[PDB]
C-alpha cells in the first residue's frame, strides 16, 4: 500500500450503518459481539494505492453528543442519519457542531441513508443541504439497500482525506 | 443512557455451555434449543481467549468473566470456570452482573456433572431459567467479598491503580495484560467500577480472543484485556498511541503523563488511603476512589449545566483538568443522565 487512512462512521443504530459498511468493504460484523466493527476498502486514486479502514461502535444513539476524545487519530468521518427519522437528524446536527468546534481538522461528510421509501421520508433535502451548507460540508443522500449514490459518497470522503494529507505535506 | 447494564433483562441467564478445545467444541448446552447461532459461534472462542497450542498446560484452574457488547452497548457477562490445563471451560451467559453467585453456581454445576447428576442439573437450570429475574435477596464493592475489586487490588500496585485511573480520566486507549484470565478480567471490571458514579462509555472488552486482535488498532478510546500469550502478536501490529499495563510484572507504559495532570492533593489523599492497612478491608478502597471522584468532578453541582462556570477554578492544575474533563464521554453521559432525571 501507498497510503492508509482511518475513518469513523457515526450515527443512530437503525440508520443502516452496517449495510453501508457492507458496501464499503472489499470482502464480506462484530458490532453485536464486541460493540465495535471495522471494514477495509482498497482504492486507486490517480495511480496511488490507498487502504481505508472504517470503524463503527454500538449504541451511538445514546450519545446526545459524541465528544472530541472519540475522534483522535481519525482522518475522516461519515456522519449518517436516516431520512425517515427526524430524531436521527437532530442528533447528527449536535455531533457536527461538536466536530466543528472541537475537531475542525477532521474531514466529515453528512449522509442521509434510506432514501428509498418516499412515503416514509421526513427530513427534506433542502433542510439537510442548508445545514450542510452552513457547516461548509458536502451532503449525500443514499440508499444502502438499492445501492444508490453510495459509491459517490465513499469516493468523496476518500478524496477529501487524500487531499488534506497532500495539502498538509 | 449512563450505565452499560441492561436494566430488566428477559432472563436470569440466557445460555449455559460446557466447551472443550479447528474451533472449540460445545459438548453440552442449556437451553438445548438455544437459537442464536452468532452467540453459539462466538462464545466458545471467548471461553479460550489465549494461544491454546502454546500455553494450555500453564493454565491454572480459575474463574473469569468476558463481556460481549450488544447493539445498545449493553454488557452480556460471560461467567466462566476454566479447568487447570485449560482444555475444558464451563460458561454462563447473563445480562446480570452476578459474579459471586455465578462463580458459585459454576462450581455447583461442575460438581453435578462430575457426580453424574443430570436431573438435578436440568432441574436447577430450568428453575432458575424460568424464574422471573429476582430484584431482592429471595452498594459499594467491598474486599474480599467482591471478587473483581479484590483481585484487582491484590494484583496491581497502588501506583498503577493511580495510573490506570488517570488514563481512564483522559479516555485513553488502554490494554491490560496478564497471564491469568481471572486477574485480567478482574482488573478490567474492577478498574472500570472505580469510576462510579461514572461508567466507561467506549470499547469495553475484558478479554479479547485471538481472532479479534486487530481491534487493538481501533482509533477510538478503549479498555481491552489481552492474555500474555498474545501480547507479542498485538505489539507487532501498527497501533495508535496506547497505554499498556502488564500485570504479570506491574510494568506500565504510556507516552502520556496523565497522572501528572490530576491535582496533587487529590492524588496524595487517594494514595495515602490506599496504602493504609485498614482500607484493605470492607468498602475502604471503593470509598477512597468515590472520594477522589467527588473532589475531581464534585464542583459540577451548579435545569442546565454551565460549562464555563464548572471550568473556572482558581488553581491552574485543576482548571486545566476541568477543561479536559468536559471532553470526556464518561463525564458527558453522567451529566446528561443527571440533567434528564432532575426532571
Amino acid at each position: 500500500y501507498d497510503h492508509l487512512f482511518k475513518l469513523l462512521i457515526i450515527g443512530d443504530s437503525g440508520v443502516g450503518k452496517s449495510s453501508l459498511l457492507l458496501r464499503f468493504a472489499d470482502n464480506t460484523s462484530y458490532i453485536t459481539t464486541i460493540g465495535v466493527d471495522f471494514k477495509i476498502r482498497t482504492v486507486e486514486i490517480n495511480g496511488e494505492k490507498v487502504k481505508l479502514q472504517i470503524w463503527d461502535t454500538a449504541g451511538q444513539e445514546r450519545f446526545r453528543t459524541i465528544t472530541s476524545t472519540y475522534y483522535r487519530g481519525t482522518h475522516g468521518v461519515i456522519v449518517v442519519y436516516d431520512v425517515t427519522s427526524a430524531e436521527s437528524f437532530v442528533n447528527v446536527k449536535r455531533w457536527l457542531h461538536e466536530i466543528n468546534q472541537n475537531c475542525d481538522d477532521v474531514c466529515r461528510i453528512l449522509v442521509g441513508n434510506k432514501n428509498d421509501d418516499p412515503e416514509r421520508k421526513v427530513v427534506e433535502t433542502e433542510d439537510a443541504y442548508k445545514f450542510a451548507g452552513q457547516m461548509g460540508i458536502q451532503l449525500f443522500e443514499t440508499s444502502a439497500k438499492e445501492n444508490v449514490n453510495v459509491e459517490e459518497m465513499f469516493n468523496c470522503i476518500t478524496e477529501l482525506v487524500l487531499r488534506a494529507k497532500k495539502d498538509n505535506l | 443512557m449512563d450505565c452499560r447494564t441492561k436494566a430488566n433483562p428477559d432472563r436470569t441467564f440466557d445460555l449455559v455451555l460446557k466447551v472443550k478445545c479447528e474451533d472449540p467444541v460445545v459438548l453440552w448446552k442449556f437451553p438445548e434449543d438455544f437459537g442464536d447461532q452468532e452467540i453459539l459461534q462466538s462464545v466458545p472462542k471467548f471461553c479460550f481467549p489465549f494461544d491454546v497450542e502454546r500455553v494450555s498446560q500453564n493454565q491454572v484452574g480459575q474463574h473469569f468473566t468476558f463481556v460481549l457488547t450488544d447493539i445498545e452497548s449493553k454488557q452480556r457477562f460471560g461467567f466462566c470456570r476454566l479447568t487447570s490445563g485449560g482444555t475444558i471451560c464451563l460458561c454462563i451467559l447473563s445480562y446480570l452482573p452476578w459474579f459471586e453467585v455465578y462463580y458459585k453456581l459454576l462450581n455447583t454445576l461442575a460438581d453435578y456433572l462430575a457426580k453424574e447428576l443430570e436431573n438435578d442439573l436440568n432441574e436447577t437450570l430450568r428453575s432458575l431459567y424460568n424464574h422471573p429475574v429476582p430484584k431482592a435477596n429471595t452498594g459499594l464493592p467491598t474486599i474480599p467479598e467482591s471478587r473483581n475489586l479484590t483481585e484487582y487490588f491484590v494484583a496491581v500496585d497502588v501506583n498503577n491503580m493511580l495510573q490506570l485511573y488517570a488514563s481512564m480520566l483522559h479516555e485513553r486507549r488502554i490494554v491490560i495484560i496478564s497471564s491469568k484470565l481471572s486477574t485480567l478480567t478482574a482488573c478490567i471490571h474492577g478498574s472500570a467500577a472505580l469510576l462510579y458514579p461514572m461508567y466507561w462509555q467506549h470499547i469495553y472488552i475484558p478479554v479479547l480472543p485471538p481472532h479479534l486482535l486487530d481491534y487493538c488498532c481501533a482509533p477510538m478510546p478503549y479498555l481491552i484485556g489481552i492474555h500474555s500469550s498474545l501480547i507479542e502478536r498485538v505489539k507487532n501490529k501498527s497501533l495508535e498511541d496506547v497505554v499498556m499495563l502488564n500485570v504479570d510484572t506491574n510494568t506500565l507504559e504510556s507516552p502520556f503523563s496523565d497522572l501528572n495532570n490530576l491535582p496533587s492533593d487529590v492524588v496524595s489523599a487517594l494514595k495515602n488511603k490506599l496504602k493504609k492497612q485498614s482500607t484493605a478491608t470492607g468498602d475502604g478502597v471503593a470509598r477512597a476512589f468515590l472520594r477522589a471522584q467527588a473532589a475531581l468532578f464534585g464542583s459540577y453541582r451548579d435545569i442546565t449545566f454551565c460549562e464555563e462556570s464548572f471550568v473556572k477554578h482558581r488553581s491552574s492544575v485543576m482548571k486545566q483538568f476541568l477543561e479536559t474533563a468536559i471532553n470526556l464521554q464518561l463525564f458527558k453521559q453522567f451529566i446528561d443522565g443527571r440533567l434528564a432525571k432532575l426532571n
